[PDB]
């Protein structure tokens, strides 16, 4: 038996005093629960983790919570592992903070769950998976331009009102439909207004009983803010270990991540590294991101969105995060504008994911010819306006004509859309993607109207729609 | 046990001996009556910041406990008031008269009790109304320039409360007194002192209250809010706030971080701005709003706090120099700032109507070096640069000069409509104003039409008393 | 009772009182030793409490310098804070730091009475708030930086661009005119120019209303930090007790920032922003506040500060700015162009310039003026390359004016005859308005550009462009 006293308290941080022989583990959790003995005194439930070993017998910890009310001498109680949430099919539907309870008002879990800890090494290097697997989505542009890799780290960039919000709720309904994955959404540091706002769409959506969701709010202290992702990870490795899957993970602001983590520093007191980020930069963030990858029996693929601190991409926020990116995702205001959604333009994936193996010999050919045409197009685009309405009209029509084809062509309607439009949505696999895409290259749906190619799924559809406005 | 000696003060702080059954955020008391604030537990001295002045506070001194947290009073008769970020008054006049009280670290409302903004936050400001619209439940970030009228913006949205059923809460803070009393005395002859209750912390006050002000202004705020009513909080500066609590924790030696900030600096906002919501209808249906306002030096946004504030908001109004002396007040620059709530947070008469106000300035901006070859250009652009100047044009306004949001979507409307391209540029500022005289005088059924429905009123109606007006301009 | 010296770091000493009678802080002490023998020296030294430590200990800050010091030197408590001779009897004389004259017209009697240098602020109830404008006779400020009578005036800038010289004319335009007392407090700058200025006002006659407090570059940091705070107790009093107006002038109110951060790392604490102590907003805010016109008179204060590296960043003159109500901003570029006063016309916000009292006549020229300087700052950087062909129509009629408005700006000063081989010109508002305004209608475009320097009236423009040959 070990429990300890409160013996300093300064701000966030917190020092316990144990016994000599019974000190926490360096990740441990601790619980104080105190009953207001007398009115001179408040009522305290808080949740402390371990972070060093000081000395006699002394550990200093940070506090998950607020420590106003705390008093010296006040009973803790070491619990003898990491924080740990409660996993499985129990977590779908919901919303937790980071310790595991439910935000949401739908009740509590019951006490016999099963509870994983958030802290735990990566895979060893045997248990990885030998090869690369492309993840099919559904989605036409990102299916052939930017493929996400199984266990693949995604960068999400984007401006706002583009599509971010549906362009993850698709993704987390074609995935649960056509592969059968559960996914995690962990918002790091988010505000609780938005985080109100998604989690009523979501609702909506129903994809909220696949989604089951851990949220950290901008307004608690970096301790929380820190480990929200990685009880999101423990949720989402559970699946993919014990129900041999491929699972989804979504985290909204990996920036917010690391400036919490730089917070804690800061208050435990370690020496600033360059430009003023915690000297364990790296450590951190390789900790979090090695645990996201394909196994034997199952994979995590991960979709980032990730904040440039000045637009500056060599500060070592973004650089050290770039340094884990398999593929990337940019959304285009200008797209959204023009109407085609999902209004996506993602270039770096083409390079690593894409070109070699898979894709490289058929898919290769196909994808980078669409690249070759649109790049062709926004150069033209300078020129039409004035001149090249007539100059462009007889040699460059032939690029334009069908660049516009193509350009309509890669946008789709999505299941999610169905309630801003009355579309029932479609997915499409790859091999008829790229089979669509190789004909409009050779031109044989020319005599077609631009518009007849706009928000639709397969090619046949595009047919069928052109056949209906004549 | 509940009493101590002092064995150090100087600089705002002392540490005293004993108090072993402190808490943390206790408020406690020395011989002289000049209260303190336990900040700092550690092994055998407890670190106390002073409240008052300390100059009377010497090594053996006894000190005691109070036995409670800080707390503040709330209710009705604040209104009208001056106060301290305790309650005490500051404007004469008497006592307070509350009735109870509050904690200033009341606990923010969670994902389950919010409900989406959707209702407008009126500022009367003709391109903040139509390019970055407010709501109520919204925090919204004003980075002023000191040569643009920055402040100003501030003021005048609380003065335009006055029909909207709205309370409301200016807090000063490091603010120089004479013009915290310009203030209240601005407030004052308005009425707006009438609803406005005012909380103080000037510069020459001991650096915690500096740092317990907004504090305070919220937990005022908030007791009208869970009442059921709407309250809108301006915050005059966040950063001083900031540094009062940076000057308190390098004198109880805490490690440095960035700027010798410490590393709950974000979190400290953070607890603060994140009290401002829009409840849900279970809850009662109130909001609390709030306006931090900064002051730059040149157009620098780079510094820490306000990197920290800026993503803490919703949303930020930019105001430059460089607009406001080429003519453009009130100078906000549309490209750059940004409202995340926008739409949600407007009328359907300013819906219908602000899009395309909002295209035309993005492609006149676009077009701006183009404009001084205006002879050689396609007439697509001759167009777009013409509806452009006029455009900016009407988005002028005269400080302290509120319009009703009505006048503003009508004279909008027309702006977008066409009818305003004959006018010449310069005469649009007049066209603006003989038009609201002339809808004073019989455009009554369309006014009341808008005031009631929220929508805009009939087209052809409307097209109608445009005609008719442009019938009588000269 | 009693005390001994226990520790000496040059500006810094160490105090141990014995029977429990410490003193309070800001108390005076008394260092008076004669040598015991030859191998010691006189001391006579004055010491301000600061920090009380344990062991019944207390830190204090010198008025003078320390060598010489030997530990266990005894030590008396006074039993109050330094405190300064007040009345008819400060006019006319000057003075150090503890209120000693330093002119060689005899000694203060006794018996006379003496304030306390450190005092509370006044309270809101009862603050003065009502603006009248104060006309300078400088163009450049009563056009665009309108003084406020009884308000604060702050002149920033960096070395050598003219804020001694901009002080000099205004008590040069001002002091003999106003019908009150006048009172100088130069703190850490030149006892050359302290010597001049004294000077300049026994020629003049105005000394004998004028009281002089001096704590120069020489002094150690605790005069420098306690001059500025025994001229306004000197001021306080012909505010309060006579209910006179008053002048204050203070030269670099930085240097007692400056002084504070001296100290700060022995006295121990740990450094913040840019190298300055944690507390110098608060401690600027001290003395900032007493400065300021009551329901019972008024002090018009006018500072000039120290901008460090002409950089505005900088946290003393960043907070400076929230205690001015009118500023005027110099500028190097200006300085460099021969452009003197070389007031920048943009920053100063005119404010006083808020629009009533000028809002007629002086306001639309005011503005119609910035507005022209702001668009040739824009216009300089075209200019050179595509600009001076292209711009040479339409934009040359703004370059035009714009040139001759900024010549005009500048004027010459009286006590600026050593470096302008003139004497100078007094400028009043209605002639000020009136040539911008012709100037703006475009009556003097024919007129070199070179007419304009330095001058006073218009007409002084017209009749230098005759003797240049026009
Ligand atoms: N696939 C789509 N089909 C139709 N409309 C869409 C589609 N994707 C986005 N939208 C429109 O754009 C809006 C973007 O909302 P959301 O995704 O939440 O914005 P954000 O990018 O900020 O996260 C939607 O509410 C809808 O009006
Ligand atoms: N009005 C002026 N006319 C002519 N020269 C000036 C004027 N003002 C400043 N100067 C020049 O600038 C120098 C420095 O000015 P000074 O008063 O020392 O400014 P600061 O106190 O800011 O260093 C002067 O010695 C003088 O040569
Ligand atoms: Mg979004
Ligand atoms: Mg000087």
């Amino acid at each position: 038996m070990t429990r300890g006293r409160v013996i300093q308290v300064m701000g966030p941080v917190v020092d316990v005093k144990f016994e000599n022989g019974h000190l926490p583990a360096i990740y441990n959790a601790l619980k104080i629960q105190h009953k207001a003995r007398n009115e001179n005194e408040v009522d305290i439930d808080l949740t402390l983790e371990v972070a060093l070993h000081l000395g006699d017998d002394t550990v200093r910890t940070i506090a998950m919570a607020s420590t106003d009310g705390l008093i010296r001498g006040m009973e803790v109680i070491d619990t003898g592992a990491p924080i740990s949430v409660p996993v499985g099919e129990v977590t779908l539907g919901r919303v937790f903070n980071v310790l595991g309870e439910p935000i949401d008002l739908e009740g509590d879990i019951p006490a016999d769950a099963r509870r994983d800890p958030i802290h735990r090494p990566a895979p060893k290097f045997e248990e990885l998976a030998t090869e690369v697997e492309i993840l099919e989505t559904g989605i036409k542009v990102v299916d052939l331009l930017a493929p996400y890799i199984k266990g693949g780290k995604i960068g999400l960039f984007g401006g706002a009102g583009v599509g971010k919000t549906v362009l993850i709720q698709e993704l987390i309904h074609n995935i649960a439909q056509e592969h059968g994955g559960i996914s995690v959404f962990a918002g790091v540091g988010e505000r609780t207004r938005e985080g109100n706002d998604l989690y009523h769409e979501m609702k909506d959506s129903g994809v909220i009983s696949k989604t089951a969701m851990v949220f950290g709010q901008m307004n608690e202290p970096p301790g929380a803010r820190m480990r929200v992702a990685l009880t999101g990870l423990t949720m989402a490795e559970y699946f993919r270990d014990e129900q041999g899957q491929d699972v989804l993970l979504f985290i909204d602001n990996i920036f917010r991540f690391t400036q919490a983590g730089s917070e804690v520093s800061a208050l435990l007191g370690r020496m600033p590294s360059a430009v003023g980020y915690q000297p364990t930069l790296a450590t951190e963030m390789g900790q979090l991101q090695e645990r996201i990858t394909s196994t034997a029996k199952g994979s995590i693929t991960s979709i980032q969105a990730i904040y440039v601190p000045a637009d500056d991409y060599t500060d070592p926020a973004p650089a050290t995060t770039f340094s884990h990116l398999d593929a990337t995702t940019n959304l285009e205001r200008k797209l959204a504008e023009m109407g085609i959604y999902p209004a996506v333009d993602p270039l770096a994936s083409t390079s690593r994911a894409l070109a070699p193996e898979i894709v490289g010999e058929e898919h290769y050919q196909v994808a980078r010819k669409v690249q070759q045409t649109l790049q062709r197009y926004k150069e033209l685009q300078d020129i039409i306006a004035i001149l090249g309405m007539d100059e462009l009209s007889d040699e460059d029509k032939l690029v334009v004509h069908r660049a516009r084809r193509i350009q309509f062509f890669l946008s789709q309607n999505f299941h999610v859309a169905e309630q801003f439009t009355g579309q029932p949505g479609s997915y499409v696999p790859v091999k008829e993607t790229v089979r669509g895409f190789k004909e409009i290259l050779e031109g044989k749906y020319d005599h077609l109207p631009e518009d007849a190619f706009r928000l639709v799924g397969r090619i046949e559809e595009v047919v069928e729609k052109a056949k209906a406005m004549g | 046990s509940d009493v101590g000696t002092v064995i150090q003060v100087g600089d705002g702080i002392a540490r005293a001996h004993g108090l072993d059954n402190v808490m943390s955020g206790e408020l406690v008391e020395f011989a002289n009556g000049v209260m303190g604030m336990a900040l700092n537990l550690e092994e055998n001295n407890v670190g106390i910041v002073i409240l008052g002045p300390y100059t009377g506070i010497k090594e053996g001194d006894e000190v005691r406990r109070t036995g409670r947290i800080m707390e503040v009073p709330v209710g009705e008769a604040l209104i009208g008031r001056v106060v301290n970020p305790l309650g005490q008054p500051v404007d004469g006049l008497g006592p307070v008269e509350t009735t109870e009280t509050r904690p200033i670290e009341s606990r923010a409302p969670g994902v389950m009790d919010r409900r989406s903004v959707h209702e407008p936050l009126q500022t009367g400001i003709k391109a903040i109304d139509a390019l970055v619209p407010i709501g109520r439940g919204q925090r919204e970030l004003i980075i002023g320039d000191r040569q643009t009228g920055a402040a100003s913006v501030a003021i005048d949205t609380i003065i335009n409360q006055k029909d909207q059923n709205m309370i409301s809460i200016y807090v000063a803070i490091g603010q120089k007194e004479s013009t915290v009393r310009t203030v209240v005395e601005t407030l004052r002859k308005h009425g707006a002192l009438d609803y406005t209750i005012v909380v103080t912390a000037s510069a020459s006050q001991p650096a915690p209250l500096l740092f317990l002000a907004p504090y305070a202004g919220v937990a005022m705020g908030e007791y009208f809010m869970y009442k059921g009513k709407h309250v809108l909080v301006v915050y005059a500066a966040l950063s001083k706030q900031a540094a009062a609590y940076r000057e308190l924790s390098l004198l109880l030696r805490r490690p440095p971080g960035r700027e010798a900030y410490p590393g709950d600096i974000f979190y400290l906002h953070s607890r603060l701005l994140e009290r401002a919501a829009k409840l849900s209808d279970a809850k009662g249906g109130g909001s609390l709003t709030a306006l931090p306002f900064v002051e730059t030096q040149a157009g620098d946004i780079s510094a820490y706090i306000p990197t920290n504030v800026i993503s803490i908001t919703d949303g930020q109004i930019f105001l430059q120099s460089d607009l406001f002396f080429s003519g453009v007040r009130p100078a906000i620059n549309a490209g750059l700032s940004v409202s995340r709530v926008g739409g949600a947070a407007q009328i359907k008469a300013m819906k219908k109507v602000a899009g395309t106000l909002r295209l035309d300035l993005a492609a006149y901006r676009e077009l701006e070096a183009f404009a001084q070859f205006g002879s050689d250009l396609d007439k697509a652009t001759q167009a777009k640069l013409a509806r452009g100047a006029r455009t900016v044009e009407v988005l002028k306004q005269d400080l302290h000069q509120p319009i009703p949001v009505e006048k503003q979507v009508l004279i909008i409307y027309a702006l977008t409509r066409g009818f305003l391209d004959d006018i010449p540029v310069e005469d649009v500022r007049r066209f603006e104003k003989e038009f609201y005289l002339f809808l004073d005088q019989n455009g009554q059924h369309l006014l009341e039409h808008i005031r009631t429905t929220k929508d805009l009123p009939n087209e052809d109606d409307l097209n109608k008393a445009i005609e008719a007006f442009k019938k009588t301009f000269v």
